[PDB]
C-alpha cells in the first residue's frame, strides 16, 4: 500500500515517442510490484507495473 | 623625411605587417557568427545533471 507520493516532471518533451520522466518520491508499506497507470487519456505509460 | 609608417599611425592600434600586406587585430567593428547546430547534439536534460 503506498503513502506519501509526490510526482516531479523533471523532463518532458511532447514527442511522439515516451518524450517524458516522472519522477514518484514513495513511503510505501513494503516491497512489490504496482499496477502504475493512468486513468485519463492525458499520458501513455511505457510500463505497466 | 616620410613621416612615420602605418605601424605607428593606423587608427584602431592596427599592426601592420608585409608580405602579404595586410592589418592585424584592428580593434573595429564585430563579426557575426551564424551557427548551424544539427539536432543531434541536443542531449536530454536527464543525461546532464
Amino acid at each position: 500500500t503506498l503513502s506519501a507520493a509526490e510526482c516531479t516532471l523533471n523532463e518532458c518533451v511532447y514527442s511522439s515517442d515516451f518524450g517524458g520522466i516522472a519522477t514518484v518520491k514513495y513511503s510505501a508499506s513494503k516491497s512489490g510490484k504496482c499496477a502504475v497507470h493512468v486513468p485519463s487519456g492525458t499520458a501513455t505509460l511505457k510500463e505497466a507495473a | 623625411d616620410k613621416a612615420p609608417s602605418l605601424k605607428f599611425t593606423a587608427p584602431f592600434g592596427c599592426e601592420i605587417y608585409t608580405n602579404p600586406i595586410r592589418a592585424e587585430n584592428c580593434a573595429v567593428g564585430s563579426i557575426p557568427l551564424a551557427f548551424d547546430i544539427p539536432d543531434a547534439l541536443f542531449t536530454r536534460v536527464s543525461e546532464t545533471p
